[PDB]
């Protein structure tokens, strides 16, 4: 296959430097130029640069000439990018992408995306709260259940229901900024008969703090 | 720099119809007789995807519904028929001349059957309350059109301060939005009232959908 | 790279990088590609086919007979040490080495109709075994044949037995054939043994000027 | 035969196409025959072909000869059941170079 596995989301103090990596696999590293793309959160794609592995020739955008540095580890079958002296500006997502042929080519295989967060803020583990419905109210054929993740930094977090086996009625809403911390919520929807008989557990993970938490939805004790 | 400008910025098209997104290049992107334009698809929440290379030919594994067309200074990605899993932002990017430049991007929305919000209100956790804060959550799942209006009422009197809203992107599978609406308070600020309400005003119901709960039960 | 044109089209396991290629301008082939017919044999009118490639700029590979659709024959047992993928010995990805299920080998009667708009390159093959023993061990029926028909094709292939020197460890031989199946036309196979059936085939998506260059060199990032 | 030599080897052999089942059975016994020949490259199975044909040098039968180049360290494997015209002698290609086959009725002239 043509998979591009890249580095994990990162946080950098303003003024510091990052080095996200992209590991190539499934084709011949040395036959195609690898490139980097920056996407300002939900806006527009910007081209950073390109590097051809086989001899290490680089091709940069005007904008990034200074702050960026593409490098390649041939034995490693790996492309690296380095961003030096960051600002809020650089807080966005970076894609490691394989372009097909040369100067006049199309980017056919796009990597996952290493997402960089530039803030002086400290790393903060979340707090998880189960959401059992009101003691005297029931939504008819289907019961909506929930999970609340509040006060954590930085993004992101992963929310699962029953370790992942429930993937149906689930909505995980985007995080929001509240007193300079992130907060989000999830909503699993099961048939009224299944609950409270069925074990509904909320599985939340926050890598940045090495935290993994589980919360079971217990009906309203009344 | 070859400035690429896509139009329109956002496009809402009925299911089973034709989406027509345009691209316009500041200078031509078109020598050697071929156009060096490319279309990219970014389905929400994931990396972009390659649709069309050199303005007209589909990448392997792309359905015929995508019509790449154009030459020279202006092009067009035509999606027809529009399916459910086509909610995405579409990008055109030129390779004719460094520095590689992309379009603004065009977000595509699907017009479907007006669905009503499945509201559900939730009291703050006991575990949270022992920590000192109250959080009244109120989901508004699976609806259309996008526009909705949540109101919070505490004992008949309205409130905005403490509210945090969050919509998901149009679901790729059923073309329906969902919404969170948390209301955060402190234990003491909370214990000084009784009824907590959540009035959603949609174009679906001509009268406000309500779900509420009383503090002591 | 180290694949040959045959290696690529038949889909030698070592050529996986080329399973599904985008439009090309010319093909480049080394003088002696290491990855060619891993299982020894022969490729019929191989040069005439290569000549056809000199006029083609794009294939889109399609499935015309799914591997999974072979009910009354073993399709997953059709593998060989002559074609290692990674330890686990394998086979050409684009054709199935069908073999007897239970003790038996029913007459195959399969056909594909070209509902596409473009000419279709279809590939298949025949197995030439070492002796009657191996013949009977792998297929059952001792006197076999493969018949293939188009609006223009009238082929009946018959396996040929002979004692031969080992090549890549096999004293057996594999002989591949091909045809171009016009739009709206169909190809009808029938066989009773030693058949190597199509799984994937190639649509001639666009035609134009190209060539098969012989060069040891690799891609240069240039125009 | 295995080519233990260092040079390419030219091997010749043949098959007999008889007049009728009678002569087939008169000279060989088995009525249904074949000759199989194999190399690292060769995969031949010859089958005698019966048909009634005009006499040429008094014979209505025909002889059909075949050949291959058997690389050094490689072997040629015959198997047969009838109508086989087997090799005795074969040719080592001792040196290769430029030559041609001229068509001329003339004979050697003691000159250069
Ligand atoms: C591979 O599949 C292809 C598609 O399935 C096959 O193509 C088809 O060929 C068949 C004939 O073999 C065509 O079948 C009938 O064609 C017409 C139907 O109407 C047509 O003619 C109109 C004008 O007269 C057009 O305006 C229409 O659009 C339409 O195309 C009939 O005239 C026939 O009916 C009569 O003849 C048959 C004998 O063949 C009798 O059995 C009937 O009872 C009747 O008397 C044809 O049946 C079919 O149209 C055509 N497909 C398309 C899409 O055009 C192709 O043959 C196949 N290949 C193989 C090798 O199998
Ligand atoms: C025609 O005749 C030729 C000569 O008579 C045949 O050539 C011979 O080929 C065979 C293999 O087909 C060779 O046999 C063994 O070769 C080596 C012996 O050591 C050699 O290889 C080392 C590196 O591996 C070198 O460093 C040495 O200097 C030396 O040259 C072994 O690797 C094998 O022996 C082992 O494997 C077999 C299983 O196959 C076991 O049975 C053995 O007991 C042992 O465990 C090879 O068998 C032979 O070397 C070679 N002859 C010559 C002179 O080089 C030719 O194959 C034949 N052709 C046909 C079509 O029949
Ligand atoms: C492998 O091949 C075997 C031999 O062909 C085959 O055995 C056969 O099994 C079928 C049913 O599975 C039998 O069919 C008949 O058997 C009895 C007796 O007549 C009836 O009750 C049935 O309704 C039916 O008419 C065959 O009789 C039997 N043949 C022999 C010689 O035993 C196996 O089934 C094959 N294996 C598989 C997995 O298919
Ligand atoms: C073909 O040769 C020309 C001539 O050297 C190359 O173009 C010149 O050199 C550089 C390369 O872009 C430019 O700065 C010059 O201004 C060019 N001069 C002229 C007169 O064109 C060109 O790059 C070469 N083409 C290829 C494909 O290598
Ligand atoms: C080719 O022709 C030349 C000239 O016609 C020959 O050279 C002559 O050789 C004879 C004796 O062999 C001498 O008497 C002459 O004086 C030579 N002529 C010259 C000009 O030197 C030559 O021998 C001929 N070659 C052959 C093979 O017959
Ligand atoms: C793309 O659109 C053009 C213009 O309408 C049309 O002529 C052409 O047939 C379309 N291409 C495909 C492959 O449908």
């Amino acid at each position: 296959e043509v998979h591009l596995q890249q580095s994990g989301p990162e946080l950098v103090k303003p003024g510091a430097s990052v080095k996200m990596s992209c590991k190539t696999s499934g084709y011949t590293f040395t036959e195609y130029t690898i490139h980097w793309m920056k996407q300002s959160h939900g806006k527009s794609l910007e081209w950073i640069g390109g590097i051809f592995p086989n001899n290490g020739d680089t091709t940069y955008n005007q904008k990034f000439k200074v702050r960026a540095t593409l490098t390649v580890g041939r034995s490693s079958s790996t492309a690296y990018m380095d961003l030096r002296s960051l600002t809020s500006e650089d807080s966005a997502v970076y894609y490691c992408v394989r372009n097909y042929g040369s100067s006049y080519g199309y980017f056919d295989v796009w990597g996952a995306g290493t997402t960089v967060t530039v803030s002086s803020a400290k790393t903060t583990p979340p707090s998880v709260y189960p959401l059992a419905p009101g003691s005297a109210a029931q939504t008819n054929s289907m019961v909506t259940l929930g999970c609340l993740v509040k006060g954590y930094f930085p993004e992101p977090v992963t929310v699962t229901w029953n370790s992942g086996s429930l993937s149906s009625g689930v909505h995980t809403f985007p995080a929001v900024l509240q007193s300079d911390l992130y907060t989000l919520s999830s909503s699993v929807t099961v048939p009224s008969s299944t609950w409270p008989s069925e074990t509904v557990t909320c599985n939340v993970a926050h890598p940045a703090s090495s935290t993994k938490v589980d919360k079971k939805i217990v009906p309203r004790d009344c | 720099d070859i400035v690429l400008t896509q139009s329109p910025g956002s496009l809402t098209v009925s299911l089973g119809q034709r989406a027509t997104i345009s691209c316009r290049a500041s200078e031509s992107v078109d020598n050697f007789g071929k156009s060096f334009m490319h279309w990219y698809q970014q389905k929400p929440g994931q990396s972009p995807k390659l649709l069309i290379y050199r303005a007209s030919n589909r990448e392997f594994g792309i359905p015929a519904r995508f019509n790449g067309s154009g030459s020279g200074t202006d092009f067009a990605l035509t999606i027809n028929p529009v399916e459910a899993d086509d909610v995405a932002t579409y990008f055109c990017q030129q390779s004719n001349e460094d520095p590689r430049t992309f379009g603004g991007g065009t977000k595509l929305e699907i017009k479907r059957a007006d669905a009503a919000p499945t509201v559900s209100i939730f009291p703050p956790s006991s575990e949270q309350l022992t920590s000192g804060g109250a959080s009244v959550v109120c989901f508004l799942n699976n609806f259309y059109p996008k526009d909705i209006n949540v109101k919070w009422k505490i004992d008949g009197s309205e409130r905005q301060n403490g509210v945090l809203n969050s919509w998901t992107d149009q679901d790729s599978k059923d073309s329906t939005y969902s919404m969170s609406s948390t209301l955060t308070l402190t234990k003491d600020e909370y214990e000084r009232h009784n009824s907590y309400t959540c009035e959603a005003t949609h174009k679906t119901s001509t009268s406000p959908i309500v779900k509420s709960f009383n503090r002591n039960e | 790279r180290d694949c040959s044109v045959a290696g690529w089209l038949l889909g030698n396991p070592m050529c996986d990088e080329f399973i599904n290629v985008p439009e090309w301008s010319y093909i480049v082939e080394k003088a002696n590609p290491v990855n060619d017919l891993c299982y020894p044999g022969d490729f019929n009118d191989y040069e005439e086919l290569k000549h056809l490639l000199s006029r083609i700029n794009h294939f889109e590979k399609i499935q015309i007979i799914p591997k999974s659709s072979w009910s009354s024959h073993e399709a997953s047992l059709g593998v060989s040490s002559a074609c290692p993928y990674q330890g686990k010995s394998s086979f050409f990805r684009n054709v199935v080495w069908l073999i007897k299920k239970n003790s038996t080998y029913p007459t195959i009667k399969r056909s594909y109709n070209n509902t596409n708009q473009e000419d279709l390159l279809v590939l298949w093959g025949i197995h030439h075994p070492n002796d009657a023993a191996e013949q009977t061990k792998l297929y059952q029926n001792p006197t076999t044949y493969i018949s293939v028909g188009t609006s223009t094709l009238n082929q009946r292939l018959v396996p040929r037995i002979a004692t031969r020197s080992k090549v890549n460890g096999q004293s057996g031989r594999m002989e591949f054939f091909w045809t171009i199946l016009k739009p709206n036309d169909a190809i009808n196979f029938e066989s009773n043994g030693n058949f190597i059936a199509p799984e994937y085939a190639y649509k001639i998506v666009k035609k134009g000027d190209s060539t098969i260059m012989k060069s040891e060199l690799e891609y240069g990032n240039c125009n």
